[PDB]
């Protein structure tokens, strides 16, 4: 594994683009939620915790290039199989780079 | 309103296509794609959605997110590159994602036909470009609708028929 330093945003609803948002230092093989979680830990620094949006009503989503988007989950269609097993994905899972934007978006 | 994605191999010639046709850009150095969004308009008047992304093994996790709720898919290839005909794992790709979607078959780099270098270096491997009409074939194999190609280094109106056939097609 490996650290990142994405550009966390709070976004009205899932879409195109990117603005400035806050550095928000990550791990590669942190599942989306924990990243989610840690994104949120910034965004909302200093902020009592029942002021703060319930983590699971956001859905995270990948800004890439000029106007591409996609919501990554915990688990999704892309997630590896194994019998009844399933392997929660990860930033790495999906090839997040480090600078990139991730923003959040009500669910 | 419809949405297209366009998948093949590694530089056969996506996103030089769609920056024909929204951008009136042709691209002539590759830089490698993980995924964008295009936005044209064929004329009713039809607004296009077009996903653009990765050829590489190494984005088969994100690029799937790509399928959703699209109208239809757009299966490139390098015609000068009768190896890109991994076709194979592109319409598995399709059809384990995206079973619902229809497929358009597509032949990208058509000038490299006449390109005499591409010839030479083809007949040394005893090959020739794909031709029209083994695309059809192929498209016909491949369960695609439709076979379409274009070359978006000298015909940008070939491009824009494509996707004015692609428009015409998920409407
Ligand atoms: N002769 C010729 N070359 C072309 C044509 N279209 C693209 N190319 C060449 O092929 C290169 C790669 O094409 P590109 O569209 O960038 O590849 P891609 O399919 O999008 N690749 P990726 O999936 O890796 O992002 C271009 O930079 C250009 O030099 C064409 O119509 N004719
Ligand atoms: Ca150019
Ligand atoms: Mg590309």
């Amino acid at each position: 594994y490996r650290p990142l330093t994405l550009n966390a945003l709070l976004a009205v609803g899932p879409g195109a683009g990117e603005a400035q948002g806050v550095p928000v230092k990550v791990l590669d093989c942190d599942t989306i939620s924990q990243a989610k979680e840690k994104m949120l830990d910034q965004l909302y620094k200093g902020v009592p915790l029942t002021q703060r949006p319930d983590p699971r009503t956001l859905d995270v989503e990948w800004r890439s290039g000029v106007a591409g988007h996609l919501i990554l989950s915990d688990e999704d269609v892309t997630s590896e199989v194994q019998g009844l097993w399933r392997r929660l994905n990860t930033l790495q899972h999906y090839k997040v780079p480090d600078g990139a934007t991730v923003a959040l978006v009500p669910c | 309103r419809c949405k297209l994605v366009l998948v093949g191999d590694v530089q056969c010639g996506k996103t030089a296509m769609l920056q024909v046709l929204a951008k009136d850009c042709y691209p002539e150095t590759y830089v490698p794609t993980v995924f964008e969004n295009y936005t044209a308009c064929l004329e009713q008047r039809v607004e296009l959605s077009l996903w653009d992304t990765s050829g590489s093994p190494y984005y088969d996790n994100v690029r799937p997110l790509c399928y959703s709720d699209s109208d239809a898919v757009l299966l490139c290839f390098d015609i000068s590159r009768p190896e890109t005909v991994a076709l194979k794992k592109w319409r598995t790709e399709i059809l384990d994602y995206c079973p619902s979607t229809r497929v358009l078959l597509i032949g990208c780099k058509t000038d490299l036909r006449t390109d005499l270098s591409t010839l030479m270096e083809l007949s040394h491997q005893k090959q020739a470009p794909i031709s029209y009409e083994q695309g059809c074939a192929i498209a016909k194999q491949l369960g695609a609708e439709i076979y379409l190609e274009g070359s978006a280094f000298t015909s940008e109106k070939s491009i824009h028929s494509i996707f004015r056939t692609a428009s015409m097609l998920c409407l």
